């Protein structure tokens, strides 16, 4: 204990330099030899070794001998400390994965890696299945072979935990990725063949219901027209709409596809013929007719999209309603410590939600007689929601291991996210929740209050509102919020309560679930929190956030309407949490969550580093290549160290929280938000 | 409209092209406020 | 109309008398209600009383919707007398539930003496140990005009509702919205902010020596803080030249201080 | 209990076990529609609010087997409600019919030949 | 028409530019300005035309003829134009834009090219020409004050208080002080250039005037350099003295009832040649004319149907 304290204190006193590293290392090694059964000592030693590797790499980027000397014992100590926890070792696993991916090709690190992989148990990898599959197509032989062996072992022992992402990665466009996934899958059919076939069928079958043929063609033409008429990129529209012609010449397989081929099939062939004639002999006179046909088909398709409000399985996918039994587990619900729930049946009718993306409402029927309702999403990449859900689970386990946070029941509400492709997926359905917009809307349509009264007052005091300067918009916003008593949420939440005890409990839960989510979204960088992305649980009062598409402060640095607020804290959300203000449960819960997140900055930092550094997921954050991601993680390292508002000082939790409060509830920041964000609510 | 790349190379010419450094009217005098009194 | 002999009898004395009055009231209210459902259920309610208790609000509102102005005013006076006359839990809970059911409707709450009696219903629910209703009524009273008494009652109510954070928020509001140092040291005592209460009592005594309950609060802060030395030192120099109605309250603190210091000769 | 010796022994055992903090106690450890109806949270108009609360009050008595003495008046009131309403008494079937059939199944004696009869009236 | 020694005009959100004269408060000509709001307008030193700047365009309106249309319009910027002004002889027009730029323009239809650009990392809020037509002060949304001299190509940067956006700045015509206000009411007063010889542009902070609890919208000196008027979001306009910088006079449009709830701010103000009668533009759909001594209003012009955020008042040199 004294050696560990001495090492930590020297680290806090003199930082990480070329003279204190060996001293702290010898202190930590002495502690490990003195205890040899202590998780803290091994963890501290491994973290010091990893930090030494990081420092010596960052120093020589502004030899491969010192790096090895510090990374071999890093892997050794990390594999040693993984076995000491056995209940929560996510940070250690992510760190060994980082070392594996960065220096696993060296002949010396590979020995420790192959020793550790067989040393530790097989369950400690079920938590890092995504981060593994994201590197399955690595161009190096040793790390690739070790990854393939590990995935084969996981599939042999736990086949249900690896089948969905494997069949997702198999249907890719990259040669190496898809052939490696196919190799692992065909190696998986040795001990379990019916499961792999059923999974392939189901995955390929409800990926067809997600986006029908006419929706695919509508999206493709809407993209290709923009591309060609804004960038003059014929070689872009060609590769955009060639896969559509390719999938259309393999024959329709359902009644919907046959009807589409009968209706629009003739024009889409002559259009391809004209495009081919043009690409043979370059002449825009041949592309104009192709675009005439394409635009006619597009205009005929776009008129029948609002009419789509329900889907029959006999018409759309005749193979999904003829299952009646399956060996697959219900998506999103599988844990190796519980009896698995199998997919028994699928309802023969889906309801399409009238929106801009039209998400279907799938509802399976498990083997235990319980209905599992899902949301089949198209035109969207669900690979970021999975990572943010993993982060939220980590934060939940962190808040559960805290005495003051456990007695107050602080936790984030999550839902299942099962991606099926790069532009399709399946989101779990949360019941009893209703949107914040769909609550004020009802309360106002019932109380005879018009919905846009504040926007109408703003447009009446000034017609060109969105063109005023900062001070004029501030004055208009203040006049609109002063001439309107905004307390619809408080009265709406009290009116729907049976008694006063239930109302009080619901209000307490609402406040202490809003505060934790505000702090977590600030640490993550959640944006676009308009009233349609926040839901209230009508039975417990808790708050649910959705649409995790704009993370890492992307919405703050965009070009049109950049938001200047860390989180959403408006007058309607504040008038419904207490009678005094946000200085009671809100501020105390913010302090608690922020100090818990700052005490455990290493775990969340490792998760966010594994998220951002993924080369196949960091395309939204760059709207060299590895220079932007750096200046993102650094930003996070400021948020968790109180160095985000100014680098010449270090703020504590009270000062940082009060500054965040003053920034989120400032009229000068709310006056600049887009009118659809509803800054007056 | 607006066009850039103007007078980006002549330093000695820009030293007196538009910066006349006109500083005068040091002596202030009193008045009777003709227009103000006429309006009132 | 035929219930004024059940409402306005002006003869209730004991708790059993109030119970029988409530029973007869619910029965005569369910008998004639102009609704076939309640009138048919009255025959069973005559034999089973909990059913007549469960159907009290519906019968009350059905009968109230048809009364005139003077009849409903006499009704309001009678229910006010029934509220402020007894102290038992059954009829108080019944009347509070009726008031909540009436304020949850579309016609608004039934008018009490002044502004739906949020001051009477609040103080009647505070002694009934229904603190959620008391907090709701205190918040309704705060929404009109905030005063230090309302903030102190909010602190007191949120303390017994196991909500110290709400009470701290109330103190913060009183501190950043009043600005005259009117926050009494008892407010810091209730929040268990013993250091702040101690410095407040020090700032209140150093200007002038005042009557008792200003040194007893300081002694309470010193005791709950854990300083036996200063507590015994301040108690010894004032144990003699003090009256009788203060030693009876300071004796337990003196004994605790002497025990913490080990002075069993003075502890005895 | 009222005997003071037993109360003293109970508080003695309580002190000997010893001051468990409330969180450890809470760790060691539908029915919502009746609360929505008794307070009229659905904001049903007063015209069609008395039938629903009368039905739930009668079902509270008709549900338990211990209080099987006034069941005849319960079914009489239920039949009277169903007859007086008219064609709008269908919304109360999913909550009334299951308990009715369960009572018919578990009851006994000369009330059964009565219940069936009343059941016919419902049909 | 503008054939008069004194002229004054207002502009606002009602898509009109009103001209009138302080004889009876009656409008003479109402010029049509549409599709945008007017941030600020300024008269040409030769008293031939006016120029109103708003949202990516500066529109000039003839004063001699009777024309309701923008004879000359300037385009090219992408955001609002906060303030505009011309050289004392009508040679170059300095326009501070909202986005990031403070630039100059050439008013001659020839390839003169005396136009330059000054770029800062913060949105501009105010520009103020030096009384010698050589320097120019820029005030942006980051509390920074960029004193940029047209002689050289380097500009000094001064921050009285960061994280607060300054709103206006002005220099008295006698070049005695230099004042500025920010979005919290503070009014710093640095001593301007005293080295008339070679433009040393030395700055020493004299004093700070703590007033205007609400936002401070604009501060302006007097042509006599004996007064300084500043308007705030608290519906007040305070005129201070230049000897001890005390509160000389205070004017307000508050009705004294809690039923209005800040019905209108005091956006702009201007002095007269005699430094005796000032004009104020409030958000009460009207403008007022006050005396610096008697306190009470002297006149009111109420022809507008929307707010009024900018006004121009020019008078003869005599006064
Ligand atoms: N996870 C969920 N659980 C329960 N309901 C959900 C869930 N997710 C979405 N919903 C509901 O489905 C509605 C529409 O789904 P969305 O996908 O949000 O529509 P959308 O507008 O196309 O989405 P974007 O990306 O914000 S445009 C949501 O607004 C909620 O009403």
């Amino acid at each position: 204990r004294c050696f560990l304290k001495l090492g930590e204190w020297q680290l806090n006193l003199q930082g990480i330099n070329e003279s204190t590293i060996p001293k702290v290392l010898q202190y930590y090694s002495a502690a490990t030899e003195h205890d040899r059964s202590w998780y803290k000592a091994w963890h501290a030693w491994a973290v010091m070794n990893f930090e030494a590797v990081l420092h010596y790499k960052h120093q020589n980027q502004a030899l491969s001998k010192t790096l090895l000397m510090y990374t071999v014992p890093a892997v050794q100590g990390f594999f040693r400390s993984i076995s000491l926890s056995r209940g929560n070792n996510l940070q250690d696993t992510l760190r060994v994965l980082t070392l594996w991916f960065d220096y696993g090709h060296w002949p010396d690190v590979n020995e420790a890696l192959v020793e550790g992989v067989k040393a530790i148990q097989i369950d400690t990898w079920l938590q890092v299945i995504p981060q593994l599959i994201a590197r399955i197509d690595t161009p190096r032989p040793l790390v690739g072979r070790l990854i393939h062996q590990l995935l084969t072992d996981i599939g042999r022992y736990h086949p249900q935990a690896l089948i969905y992402p494997l069949t997702v990665a198999s249907k890719s466009t990259t040669t190496a990725r898809h052939n490696a996934a196919n190799k692992i899958l065909k190696n998986m059919c040795e001990h379990s063949n019916t499961l792999v076939q059923q999974a392939m069928m189901v995955s390929e079958e409800l990926i067809r219901v997600a986006i029908l043929w006419h929706e695919m063609w509508h999206e493709g033409l809407e993209e290709a027209s923009r591309l060609y008429f804004g960038e003059r990129n014929v070689k872009g529209m060609f590769e955009v709409l060639e896969p559509l012609h390719a999938m259309m010449e393999r024959g329709p397989q359902t009644l919907k596809e046959t009807s589409f081929n009968q209706a629009y099939g003739r024009d889409l062939m002559e259009a391809q013929e004209w495009c081919r004639k043009y690409m043979k002999s370059g002449n825009v006179k041949d592309l104009t007719q192709a675009w005439d046909l394409y635009y006619h088909v597009f205009r005929r398709i776009s008129k029948q999209l609002p009419q789509l409000t329900s889907l029959e399985l006999q018409y759309v996918s005749p193979k999904l309603l003829m299952c009646r039994d399956l060996e697959l587990a219900v998506p999103g619900t599988y844990d190796p410590n519980q009896p698995i729930i199998r997919i028994q049946s699928i309802a023969p009718s889906l309801q399409v939600i009238t929106s801009k993306q039209r998400p279907r409402k799938l509802t399976l029927m498990g083997s235990n007689g319980h209905e599992f309702v899902f949301l089949l999403k198209g035109h969207e990449d669900l690979r970021q929601d999975e990572r943010v859900m993993q982060l939220f689970g980590l934060v939940n386990t962190l808040l559960a291991n805290d005495p003051t946070s456990l007695r107050k029941n602080l936790s984030i509400q999550r839902y299942a996210v099962i991606p099926l492709s790069t532009n399709s997926g399946l989101i779990g359905w949360v019941p009893h929740c209703d949107t914040l917009h769909a609550l004020i809307r009802d309360y106002r349509e019932k109380k005879k209050i018009l919905l846009n009264i504040e926007h109408r007052i703003m447009l009446r005091m000034a017609p060109d509102y969105d063109h005023l300067t900062l001070m004029q918009k501030v004055e208009v916003f203040e006049h609109a919020v002063n001439n309107t008593a905004g307390d619809d949420l408080a009265k709406l939440l009290w009116l729907k309560s049976p008694s006063s005890e239930v109302w009080f409990d619901r209000r307490t839960n609402y406040t202490r679930s809003l505060a934790v989510m505000s702090m977590v979204g600030y640490i993550l960088g959640l944006g676009d929190r308009h009233p349609s992305n926040l839901m209230l649980d009508r039975l417990s009062g808790k708050i649910l956030h959705i649409d995790f598409g704009d993370c890492f402060e992307v919405a703050m640095t965009r070009e049109k309407f950049p938001e200047k607020i860390p989180f959403r804290l408006t007058r309607m959300l504040t008038n419904a949490m207490e009678v005094t203000g946000l200085d009671g449960n809100y501020r105390i819960t913010c302090h608690t969550v922020m100090e818990v997140l700052r005490e455990h900055k290493d775990s969340v930092m490792a998760v966010l580093e594994a998220f951002v550094y993924d080369p196949l997921l960091n395309w939204r954050l760059m709207d060299a290549l590895n220079k932007k991601a750096i200046q993102i993680i650094n930003r996070v390292r400021d948020k968790l160290t109180g160095r985000d508002f100014s680098h010449d000082d270090t703020l504590d939790v009270p000062t940082q929280v009060e500054l965040l409060i003053k920034q989120a509830t400032s009229h000068e920041n709310l006056c600049q938000c887009y009118i659809g964000w509803c800054p007056f609510w | 409209q607006w066009k850039e790349r103007n007078s980006k190379q002549s330093a000695q010419e820009l030293k007196s092209l538009f910066e006349k450094k006109s500083l005068k009217e040091k002596p202030p005098i009193s008045g009777k406020q003709s227009i103000l009194s006429v309006r009132l | 109309i035929n219930l004024q002999k059940a409402w306005g009898a002006a003869r209730r004395v004991s708790k059993d008398d109030w119970l029988e009055w409530l029973r007869r009231l619910s029965l005569e209210l369910l008998k004639d209600s102009s609704s076939p459902s309640l009138r048919s259920c009255w025959a069973l309610a005559q034999a089973y009383n909990p059913m007549a208790r469960d159907l009290f609000n519906a019968a009350f509102v059905s009968c109230w919707s048809e009364l005139n102005e003077d009849q409903q005013d006499e009704l309001i006076r009678s229910i006010e007398l029934a509220l402020t006359s007894q102290d038992i839990a059954e009829v108080t809970q019944t009347l509070l539930n009726l008031a909540e059911f009436m304020e949850h409707s579309d016609k608004g709450p039934l008018p009490l003496r002044d502004d739906n009696g949020i001051v009477l219903l609040g103080e009647r629910a505070a002694k009934c140990r229904a603190y959620a209703k008391a907090l709701h009524y205190k918040e309704l009273e705060f929404q009109k005009g905030p005063t230090p008494a309302i903030l102190e009652s909010l602190i007191s109510i949120n303390n017994k509702l196991q909500q110290p954070e709400a009470a701290a928020g109330v103190l913060e509001y009183a501190m950043k919205h009043f600005g005259e140092l009117e926050i009494q040291a008892t407010w810091y005592e209730k929040l268990h902010e013993w250091e702040d209460a101690l410095v407040a009592y020090d700032k209140k005594m150093d200007t002038n020596k005042d009557d008792p309950e200003l040194m007893l609060g300081r002694m309470r802060c010193l005791e709950a803080l854990g300083e036996w030395g200063q507590l015994h030192q301040q108690c010894c120099e004032k144990w003699t030249l003090v009256n009788d109605e203060t030693q009876a309250k300071m004796a337990r603190m003196a004994a605790a201080a002497a025990w913490g210091l080990g002075q069993w000769d003075s502890m005895e | 209990e009222q005997n003071q010796g037993t109360r003293r022994e109970a508080i003695r055992v309580l002190g000997l076990l010893g001051a468990l903090d409330p969180y450890k106690h809470k760790v060691n450890i539908s029915d919502y529609s009746t609360s929505e109806m008794l307070v009229n949270m659905g904001n049903l108009p007063l015209d069609e609010f008395y039938p629903a609360v009368s039905m739930v009050a009668l079902m509270r008595i008709f549900r338990d087997q211990s209080l099987s003495h006034h069941h005849t008046m319960v079914v009489q009131a239920i039949t009277f409600i169903f007859k007086s309403l008219g064609l709008k008494c269908v919304q109360f079937l999913p909550q009334v019919m299951p308990t009715f059939l369960n009572v018919i199944r578990v009851c006994d004696g000369a009330i059964r030949e009565f219940l069936f009869q009343q059941l016919g009236m419902l049909v | 028409v503008g054939s008069d020694p004194v002229i004054l005009a207002t502009a606002g959100y009602d898509h009109t530019v009103r001209f009138w004269q302080a004889h009876s408060g009656i409008c003479t000509r109402t010029v049509q300005h549409q599709d945008s709001q007017v941030n600020a307008l300024e008269v040409t030193p030769d008293r031939s035309m006016i120029a109103a700047a708003g949202y990516q365009h500066i529109r000039m309106y003839d004063l001699n003829s009777n024309n309701p249309n923008p004879i000359i319009s300037y385009d090219g910027v992408n955001k609002n134009i906060a303030s505009v002004g011309f050289h004392e002889d009508g040679r170059w027009m300095y326009t501070g834009g909202e986005d990031c730029t403070a630039r100059i323009w050439d008013l001659r239809s020839r390839n003169l090219q005396c136009q330059r650009i000054f770029q800062v990392n913060a949105p501009i809020n105010c520009v103020c020409l030096h009384p010698n037509q050589a320097e120019l002060i820029v005030g942006d949304q980051s509390g920074a004050i960029h004193i940029w001299d047209l002689k050289t190509d380097h500009n000094e940067q001064l921050i009285p208080e960061p994280e607060v956006s300054i709103t206006s700045a002005h220099i008295d015509p006698d070049a005695s002080y230099m004042a500025a206000v920010n979005s919290t009411g503070n009014c710093y007063v640095w001593n301007l250039t005293g080295g008339i010889g070679d433009e040393v542009t030395q700055l020493i902070p004299k004093t700070k005037i703590p007033a205007h609890t609400r936002y401070a919208l604009q501060c302006r000196f007097s042509p006599d350099s004996t007064l300084l008027a500043t308007c705030s979001a608290d519906q007040t306009c305070k005129i201070w003295r230049t000897s001890n910088f005390s509160l000389m006079t205070e004017l307000s449009i508050k009705s004294g009832n809690p039923g209005e709830s800040s019905r209108g701010w005091m956006w702009g103000c201007a002095f007269s040649g005699d430094s005796q009668y000032i004009v104020t533009a409030s958000s009460d759909n009207l403008a007022r004319l006050w005396c610096v001594e008697t306190g009470e209003i002297k006149r009111e012009y109420g022809g507008h149907q929307k707010a009024v955020v900018c006004l121009a008042f020019n008078d003869s040199v005599l006064g």
